[PDB]
């Protein structure tokens, strides 16, 4: 979990996350976004970079812990 | 020191001024048993309470005569809770009480047992006393736990004693018998008895659950005796040539004579061997078949035509030699059966043991039957000195001291403390010396053997001084509050705070199990050494070497030593390693001149033993020092050694586990090297 | 539930080529742990009091669900035993000789077990094989009857290794390779190292059909004082035993 | 008959008579000392147990089964001869000892008791049990209970013990850990108690066989069958078993037996100084953990000396005649075998033992001029220093001939030695002078452990479909055994180069045996060739397992053998011939070589200054190579300066006088940002302080300002970086915005340094606390160059090769073959550089290696890595590493 906020985190991308199937529908999903966004579509490489950079700007996480300082 | 100590509290301000008078405190110090009356020697004028006398008497014993302390310990308990507290105990236990009224069906009877010792005859006279029958079962079968579990079945709506033999065989099958007891049992008259050997692999669960009930082998070759007499089968001693049966006894007495030893075990046998019941039922068989096959048929055979070499090498060799496991244990294991199993033991005038109890004699039994030597068996005086055994008198004392310090460190275990480290700790960091100097590397002077030893010494004292200042300064730092500890420091402080030796501190051979105080100080004597060493490394490169009066005990390895000065010698001439054997030289005089190749050393302990000029001699006061012992290397020529010379190990510690190399000393004119084998002589490097 | 519904309309058997040129089933994971997951989320909204828009949409499919655990689960212990089976049939020789009935009804089920998977590959649905009749009853019979025949073989092999005890020393796979290369005796000869204390390999005839002696690593060879022959004694025990025989009376003889 | 056989054993004899010989002299030596010790004891009736307790034979032919015909009696036992052939074996030497073993083991035996011999590992209780077992002709079985422990055999293996007669020894026994030590200790405990039966007072004469329940049902006992614990026991079997204590061997005896039955004349004596020596060996010598002093060692010198001795004799014939000096035949074998191991301390201590325990004699070794002929060729021509003796390069030729004369005897080599030594370049210039003195060619197979996985090194089975795969390691077994192409003609060297570890070793000691042989998990079974050596290339032995260290010889490649002078004269001889530029460059870098010579000497600016940076403090630990290669690399960035320069001024071009004020103080910058560019700035001053002291380079005047503060330019002239930070101003909108840098000292200087080093392609890694400005340096810099296309990559703890793999899927294409497969990024003429960030992040194994720097050091140094899907090499092409890490510290 830790690992996968890391790059969640400093690049805001997980690269190991989507792949096959799931890559193809994230890419249409966020491709009629950007439609629906006003937003030029793009090769693919550029569409996920667009998705990148949305999830930058739309998503903040928050992490609560305990006030122990080893932990 | 004691007396220091002692005069360190309050109650004894006047100790040296008050022991300067009253002659009579010489013979009360070389009383038998020195509690019994004790000088008046605490500075107080108002307190006559009992408790306050018992307890300074207490304090007084601890300083004069520790050996005593078990005894005054328990006069103090005596007075604490009256002239009977303890009386229970020695009486024999009736199990019939304690199980028909205060033992719930539920709890089951544990039967524990010390290896070596069987407890079922107990309950098995109980059962006969009180005509209950017992479903005896025996514990390890397949079958066997299936075969329990169904007496426990049909048992508990019947309340039928269920017995199990050596039940700690199984841990599992004893977990799951431990909770499935929770259930309610139909019957009262039901009680569950396991016997089951002192395992620590035995549930923990179940000790808990259970009453534990502990036996042991009575102490003494009397008893010991009667045991294995009543083991043996009268069938199998009576039969064949009536030889057989002092055979047996023989074979009871050394078997006895082995275990009783075992208990003086740093003075007698160096480590604790295991010899059951299995050794003397091996010696038993090699006994019948050496006799059935010597003599075929029943006829008295004389005692000359008994296969003495058979029985002694089979003995020596294969079944009670089999488990010794050094050189000297060996030799005195041949020494007993030497002694014994000779056609002299058949003679009337043979004595199992000379000068036990100062003059007397423990003379053989003139029988025929098994029936005369266990009568001459169940008339041993009850007392029992350890020089039945071979061993010196004292030998009592030491075992007493050792119980006694036991009993100390037991008491200290069951009794913030932030401040008590603290000051532990900057006390250690004062006394501990100061960083260790290696600054002295010539081209000349690496071909020096003894340079080379000394190097790595003083450099792996050197670094593992710098770990220890470090860790404990970084333990005094945390003390504080100024900085924090870690899981490292945290096992450290853990291990302070017991009072038990970090295991990252230990790089060198120490005893096994000492208190932290102990290794701080031996720590600060080898460090005080090898500042020594290296100061005399600095003042000069070859000469001062040889000419140093090392401390055997202090080196990491000794035996390195050993071995570096024998490469010296063998360097400062043509000779070679192998071509040289140790001559030693003890001499009173401190500044005794030393020669090209003699080394001399400082700090050896002689154990039950003592020398004039260089012959050694019996003495009843153990650990004699031997001031500048004096080693040197000569060419061998490859001659026998002869009968006058003994060879004694060199132990480094108390306790004999590690030979740093042996000794051969020249004994009296009167002694005989036996006698020495069996005293346990040896020396000690600390 | 509106997940489920549509996972199992899309759900491929992906199915995979066997040394034999024969499909079968690779997924086992995804086929278990989704369907797991998928029978405990329709339990836990039919106990849970938040079911009033699926009033009835999963009885209809726990059913389903179950039906498939068991055709799956008994299904995959069928592919092991029959691959497992195959191999034993297949490479190693004379089996066709040695267990006649056991050879002839293992190639009864092999086949049966071919029709059946080339039925489901004709149609690789789960759906579309779930609603075909019988294969539930044919495939517990089908795994009863690879039980009863993985018993028989294991106990033909303590049977034969209870002849001739030093077998005993091998294991299943190279007693099988012993016992089945009956004619290629020269695959013997990697075995004897384990089976004795220095033979190493046996000194046959020119058409390798009487053992002249042993021999071991270094090449020491021991000529048999009587050899045997394995024609008068065609079974591998028989004439092993006797070489071990033939072994002892020669060094005595020696 | 000893005498005959004393004198037949000096000449030629075949092995096998040789093992004859040598077993028959062991024999006549025990009957020698026997009769000798009977003889003094005055024994005249047979019927004492002075003879009594030694093992008798008896053989009668007329008895017509064949078991019984010969009986053997220790003491009171009487075994038959169980008529098994063994072989040949190996027979040991009955010591005192050894006789107390097997009266011990024989008088358990008859109690129907198991034998527990214990002691120290390598006193010899199982081979004594072997031995006692092969004695009385039984088929007796070794069971390993340290480890490779098969448990599910051992239910058919007891059957097979009590259905044969066969016996059982267990080496190291408490090895095995509690769970699996219960239940063979219950085995073993039932057999014991069925075969204790078997001598019952009243059913001594079984008329039905006594059976036991192994495997859930009723197996036959046979009474000839055995079972014995070694150990270094449980209460089920204390009961059941005699134990012997075989603490010390009598190693004396031993080696004189052996050194007797090898032909040594006066061997009481070369005895009694070569086990005092390895007793020595094992005090005197610094503990390593490849060192093995023990018995099994002492033997093995034992027989090499024998065999040296028999070289000796048969070369003088060629020139009964027994005239030569024993003790230096002794010593040659010592030090032909020692000397490898030991590291650069311990060889001037094992020659003054030597000295001590052998005073005169000395040790000459072999010259082979021959091979050190053609290492003058094959160095010489890579650029390497070659040595003869006590000059420079004499450490690491010896080194090259000790990995000869091991790859001669050995076939599983490995090479050990701290990181920097000259290891690789030992096996290669040795496969290469190899392949032109014999005419054989030599291809290495580099296949770096720890970058894969052991499955993809080695295969598995897919529990579905059963199909077989070949891992890397396989996949090259498979093309040297099965196909040819000059497969006995070619020396295959699969060096396998990284960090020694028990995984993937577990394997791979079926191969580094005698066996030679490789166990699948599908069953197969490859046989190494003999052309094959398994070489380890390894820094360190801390987690290898004593199994696969003892079974393999090695040389140790101590940090002494390769030299600063060495890597100079590298640096040198590869400056003035190798182009930078891949004819006027050439001729730049000779003048550059020749004006920076004096420096690059024995002692001298370079060496003080190394040494003097050793004894400083650096945020990483100081690596002489790293120091060393990041010099060259600036070194080498100088002389493209001046290329620039030249192309920049066709006319007037900088001539040597120019040439030389500028590389001497080039010099001194490179040494003082190579030496010191890991430390803090004080470090650095302290560095040019000592600096200022020591040479005769002009320096910068002004005292106050330190050296690392300026720059050398390109006309030879000291300008300080201060000249060369410009003052910008920003626009609003980009105030403190992400990727906008400010001129300052440190950027103008660490980005001429990435400039420096990037050039070169060389790797680099930034170092420095948290937000210190490393990635920032970094994208200034990457970013500015047109064709330096960056990857971000991120490291964490959880990283593997396989992000490293998706990576270049993703990024770069695998050309289809073009000399061989090359991977290479999509677009042409663009290099792309992987930012590790936090390189140092990843997680430590439990065996001390990251796999992924392991992977990445596998294409930096070799320039590649493996695919695990074809097993085919594969080359980086345009492929470029840049880390970044905080401290270690933290
Ligand atoms: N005479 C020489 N012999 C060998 N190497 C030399 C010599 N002179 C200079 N060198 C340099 O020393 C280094 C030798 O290291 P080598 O590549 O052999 O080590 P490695 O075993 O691959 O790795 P590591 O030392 O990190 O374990 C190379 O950089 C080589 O250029
Ligand atoms: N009496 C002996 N004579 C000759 N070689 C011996 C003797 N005892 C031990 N050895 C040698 O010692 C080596 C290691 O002994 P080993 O059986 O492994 O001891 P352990 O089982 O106690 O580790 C063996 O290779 C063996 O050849
Ligand atoms: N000239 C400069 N020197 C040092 N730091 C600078 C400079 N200009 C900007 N910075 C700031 O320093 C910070 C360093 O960030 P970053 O490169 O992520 O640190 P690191 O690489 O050490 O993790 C940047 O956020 C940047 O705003």
């Amino acid at each position: 979990f830790l690992e996968r906020m890391n790059t969640l985190l400093a690049n805001g991308e997980v690269p190991g996350l989507f792949e096959g199937d799931e890559y193809a529908t994230l890419m249409t999903q966020c491709k009629e976004g950007a439609q629906k966004e006003g937003l030029m579509l793009d090769s693919h490489e550029e569409l996920y970079k667009w998705f990148t950079s949305q999830v930058i700007r739309n998503l903040h996480v928050v992490f609560t812990m305990n006030p122990s300082s080893e932990g | 020191e004691a007396v220091v100590r002692l005069s360190c509290l309050p109650a004894f301000k006047d100790l040296i001024a008050k022991v300067q008078a009253d002659e009579q405190f010489g013979i009360w110090l070389d009383s038998s048993s020195p509690e019994q009356t004790v000088p008046y020697l605490w500075s107080e004028e108002t307190p006559a309470t009992p408790i306050g006398q018992a307890i300074h008497r207490l304090l007084l014993i601890q300083a004069f005569r520790p050996d005593r302390l078990l005894a005054m310990a328990h006069m103090f308990v005596s007075t604490n809770l009256g002239e009977s507290f303890m009386s229970i105990m020695e009486q024999p236990l009736d199990l019939t009480h304690i199980v028909g009224t205060e033992v719930k069906p539920n709890t089951p009877v544990l039967m524990c047992s010390v290896p070596g010792y069987d407890a079922s005859g107990h309950v098995e006279d109980l059962a006969a006393e009180q005509n209950t029958q017992i479903t005896s079962i025996a514990i390890g079968s397949a079958e066997g736990f299936n075969q329990a579990d169904k007496a426990i079945n049909t048992a508990v709506k019947s309340g039928r004693w269920v017995m199990l033999k050596n039940v700690h065989l199984a841990p599992g099958w004893l977990m799951q018998l431990e909770k499935k007891l929770h259930s309610l049992q139909p019957h009262a008259c039901f009680r569950l008895f396991l016997t089951m050997e002192i395992n620590p692999k035995v549930p923990v669960n179940l000790l808990r659950a259970g009453r534990i009930f502990v036996f042991e082998p009575p102490p003494g070759v009397k008893a010991n005796m009667l045991r294995t007499f009543s083991s043996i089968p009268v069938s199998r001693i009576c039969k064949s040539p009536n030889e057989r049966a002092r055979l047996y006894f023989l074979l009871a007495w050394f078997h006895a004579i082995i275990q009783e030893r075992l208990r003086y075990a740093p003075l007698g046998w160096s480590k604790k061997y295991e010899f059951g019941e299995s050794d003397l039922r091996s010696a038993c068989d090699t006994v019948d078949t050496w006799l059935d096959d010597t003599a075929k048929g029943r006829q008295n055979i004389s005692p000359d035509k008994i296969p003495w070499s058979a029985l002694k090498t089979l003995m020596a060799q294969s079944i009670y030699g089999g488990r010794v496991d050094n050189e000297f244990d060996q030799r005195l294991l041949n020494t007993f059966l030497e002694r014994l199993f000779t056609t002299r033991s058949f003679d009337s005038e043979f004595k199992l043991a000379c000068k036990v109890d100062g003059h007397k004699d423990i003379q053989m039994p003139d029988g025929i039957r098994r029936e005369e030597f266990v009568q001459w068996v169940e008339l041993l005086p009850d007392t029992q000195t350890p020089s039945w055994l071979g061993l010196p008198n004292n030998a009592e004392r030491v075992l007493l001291t050792t119980q006694g310090v036991d009993m100390i460190s037991k008491m200290l275990k069951m009794q913030a403390w932030m401040r008590t480290l603290h000051t532990t700790a900057s006390n250690w960091l004062h006394l501990i010396p100061q960083t260790l100097s290696h600054l002295k590397r010539t081209v000349e002077n690496i071909k020096d053997p003894l340079f080379r030893f000394f190097e790595r010494e003083v450099k792996m004292g050197a670094k593992l001084l710098q770990d220890v200042r470090q860790d404990l300064a970084d333990v005094v730092q945390v003390c504080e509050g100024k900085k924090k500890q870690t899981n490292y420091l945290r096992t450290l402080i853990n291990e302070l705070v017991k009072g038990i030796l970090p295991r990252s501190w230990s790089h060198y051979t120490v005893p096994a199990g000492m208190t932290v105080i102990q290794w701080v100080s031996d720590f600060s004597e080898r460090i005080k050494q090898l500042q020594n060493i290296s100061l005399a490394a600095a003042s000069g490169g070859a000469k001062e070497l040889k000419n140093i009066h090392v401390c055997l005990g202090g080196l990491f390895v000794p035996e390195a030593y050993i071995t570096a000065t024998r490469q010296y010698v063998a360097q400062a001439n043509s000779w070679s390693l192998e071509e040289l054997c140790l001559e030693v030289n003890v001499t009173t005089s401190q500044g005794a001149t030393l020669d090209a190749c003699s080394f001399g050393v400082t700090g050896l302990k002689l154990q039950g033993a003592t020398c004039n000029n260089n012959k050694l001699s019996l003495s009843n006061a153990i650990s004699t020092a031997l001031p500048l012992t004096q080693l040197r290397w000569v060419k061998q020529t490859n001659t026998e050694k002869k009968a006058s010379v003994v060879t004694l190990p060199v132990y480094l510690n108390f306790t004999r586990a590690d030979l740093i190399f042996t000794v051969d000393f020249e004994i009296a004119t009167k002694e005989d090297p036996r006698s020495f084998y069996e005293r346990g002589v040896a020396v000690l490097c600390t | 539930l509106k997940q489920i519904r549509e996972v199992w309309n899309t759900y491929e058997l992906d199915l995979v080529n066997y040394q034999n040129k024969c499909r079968l089933i690779r997924g086992w994971d995804d086929l278990f742990n989704k369907v797991k997951e998928h029978i405990n989320s329709v339990s836990a909204m039919k106990l849970s009091p938040y079911y009033k828009v699926f009033e009835e949409d999963a009885l209809s499919w726990e059913d389903k669900l179950n039906r498939i655990m068991a055709l799956f689960d008994v299904w995959i212990d069928v592919q092991r035993r029959w691959v497992y089976l195959e191999g034993i049939f297949t490479g190693s020789a004379d089996i066709k000789h040695l267990l006649p009935v056991e050879t002839q009804r293992f190639q009864s089920i092999s086949t049966e077990f071919l029709a059946l998977m080339k039925k489901v590959s004709k149609s690789p649905l789960v759906m579309d094989v779930l609603n075909i009749q019988g294969v539930q009853r044919s495939l517990e019979r089908l795994a009863d009857l690879l039980g009863k025949i993985q018993k028989a073989l294991g106990e033909y092999l303590e049977r034969e290794r209870s002849s001739f005890p030093r077998f005993y020393f091998v294991g299943d796979e190279d007693l099988l390779e012993i016992i089945g290369n009956s004619k290629n005796v020269a695959k013997l000869q990697k075995h004897f190292k384990k089976m004795f204390a220095g033979v190493s390999s046996i000194i046959l005839n020119e058409d390798n059909s009487v053992v002249l002696g042993i021999s071991s690593r270094e090449g020491e060879e021991v000529m048999f004082k009587t050899p045997v022959s394995i024609t008068e004694h065609p079974k591998i025990n028989e004439w092993l035993t006797l070489v071990e025989k033939e072994m002892r009376v020669t060094l005595a003889k020696l | 008959t000893l005498n005959v056989l004393a004198d037949s054993v000096l000449m030629e004899q075949p092995p096998l008579r040789r093992r004859k010989l040598e077993h028959l002299i062991t024999e006549l030596v025990h009957q020698r000392d026997v009769t000798r010790s009977l003889i003094k004891s005055k024994i005249d009736n047979a019927k004492s147990f002075e003879w009594l307790s030694q093992m008798r034979f008896y053989f009668d032919p007329k008895q017509t089964d064949v078991l019984q015909q010969l009986s053997i009696q220790m003491a009171n036992a009487k075994f038959n001869y169980g008529f098994e052939y063994l072989g040949v074996q190996d027979k040991l030497v009955q010591t005192p000892l050894t006789d107390r073993c097997y009266l011990t083991m024989t008088q358990a035996l008859e109690a129907r008791l198991g034998g527990s011999p214990f002691g120290p590992a390598g006193t010899g209780k199982t081979e004594s049990v072997k031995a006692l077992g092969h004695q009385l002709g039984r088929f007796v079985l070794v069971f390993n209970c340290d480890e490779t422990f098969d448990f599910q055999a051992m239910g058919r293996i007891f059957v097979g013990l009590c259905q044969v007669g066969a016996w059982g020894c267990f080496d190291e026994f408490n090895r095995l850990e509690e769970r699996m030590l219960s239940a063979v200790s219950q085995q073993v405990q039932c057999i014991q108690e069925a075969l204790r039966e078997h001598s019952n007072p009243n059913y001594d004469k079984t008329s039905a066989p006594i059976t036991c329940e192994l495997l859930n049902k009723q197996v036959k006992v046979s009474p000839d069958m055995a079972i014995f614990i070694t150990m270094n026991l449980p209460d089920n079997l204390k009961k059941l078993f005699r134990s012997l204590a075989m603490t010390k061997p009598d190693r004396q005896l031993i080696a004189q037996v052996m050194l007797y039955s090898q032909g040594f004349r006066t061997a009481e004596v070369l005895a009694n100084k070569i086990v005092p020596f390895f007793k020595l060996c094992d005090e005197q010598l610094s503990s390593q953990s490849h060192y093995d002093f023990g018995l099994r060692a002492l033997k093995s010198v034992l027989v090499s000396a024998g065999n040296v001795k028999r070289e000796r004799i048969q070369k003088i014939k060629r020139e009964i005649a027994e005239n030569l000096p024993e003790q230096e035949i002794l010593i040659q074998s010592v030090c032909e075998t020692m000397v490898p191991k030991l590291v650069a301390e311990d060889i001037p201590l094992l020659f003054s033992l030597l000295s001590d325990v052998f005073p005169g004699v000395q040790y000459h070794r072999g010259e082979m001029t021959a091979l050190r002929e053609e290492l003058k060729k094959v160095c010489q021509e890579m650029y390497l220093t070659y040595g003869d003796g006590e000059e420079v390069g004499g450490m690491w030729v010896e080194k090259v001939l000790q990995l000869y004369q091991i790859t001669q005897i050995n076939h599983g080599l490995m090479m050990v030695g701290p990181s920097g030594s000259g290891k690789s370049m030992a096996w290669r210039v040795l496969l290469k002078a190899l392949e032109r003195l014999e005419g054989v060619e030599g291809v290495a197979h580099i296949i770096d452990p720890k970058a894969i996985s052991k499955d993809h090194l080695y295969g598995t089975l897919d529990p579905n479909t059963r199909e077989w795969t070949d891992g890397l390691f396989t996949h090259v077994l498979r093309k040297i055994i099965d196909s040819v192409r000059g497969e006995l003609q070619k020396r295959q060297w699969i060096v396998f180069d990284g960090d020694v570890d028990p995984e993937w070793v577990e394997n791979l000691n079926s191969v580094l045996d005698d066996n030679k042989l490789l166990t699948l998990p599908n069953g197969e079974r490859l046989s190494l060739p003999p052309n094959v050596r398994i070489m380890f290339e390894v820094q360190d032995l801390k987690y290898a397992t004593l199994a696969t260290v003892s079974r393999c010889g090695m040389v140790w490649f101590s940090e002494d053998v390769l030299s600063t002078d060495m890597i100079f004269n590298n640096f040198l001889a590869r400056l003035r011939s190798i182009p930078l530029d891949d004819s006027p460059m050439l001729q730049i870098q000779r003048d550059a070589a020749t004006i920076m010579q004096p420096y690059f000497t024995s002692n001298g600016l370079v060496t003080k200054a190394l040494e003097h940076a050793f004894q400083l403090e650096h945020i990483m630990d100081l690596t002489r190579l790293r120091c060393l290669g990041s010099l060259f690399s600036m070194l080498h960035q100088a002389c493209r300066n001046v290329a620039q320069y030249n192309a920049n001024h066709p006319d007037f071009p900088m001539q040597i006088e120019q040439l030389e004020r500028y590389i001497q103080r080039y010099l001194v910058y490179a040494i003082l940002w190579s030496l010191s560019g890991d430390s803090r700035l004080k470090m650095r001053a302290e560095l040019g302080e000592y600096i200022r002291r020591i040479t005769t380079v002009p320096l910068p005047t002004a005292p106050n300002i330190p050296i690392i503060d300026y720059e050398v330019s390109i006309s030879g002239e000291w300008s300080p970086w201060q000249a060369k930070v410009p003052q910008i101003e920003v626009e609003t909108h980009k105030v403190a915005a992400p990727d906008v840098v400010v001129p300052t000292l440190d950027t103008v200087r660490h980005e001429a340094l990435l400039y420096t080093w990037l050039a070169e392609h060389k790797p680099l890694v930034l170092c420095g606390p948290p937000g210190s400005g490393k990635t920032m340096t970094l994208f200034s810099a990457l970013r500015a160059l047109p064709d330096m296309e960056v990857v971000g990559l991120n490291f964490s703890s959880a990283t593997t090769p396989e992000l490293l793999l998706k990576t270049f899927d993703h990024y770069c294409e695998y050309r289809r073959t073009p000399n061989g497969v090359v991977l290479a990024p999509v677009q042409l003429g663009k290099w792309l550089v992987l930012f590790c960030d936090e390189i140092n992040l990843p997680d430590m194994d439990k065996y001390g290696t990251q796999r992924v720097i392991s992977f990445i050091r596998q294409m930096v140094e070799h320039g590649g890595f493996y695919r695990t899907s074809d097993q085919t090499w594969v080359k980086l092409e345009r492929i470029q590493f840049v880390g970044a890490c905080n401290p270690p510290t933290d």
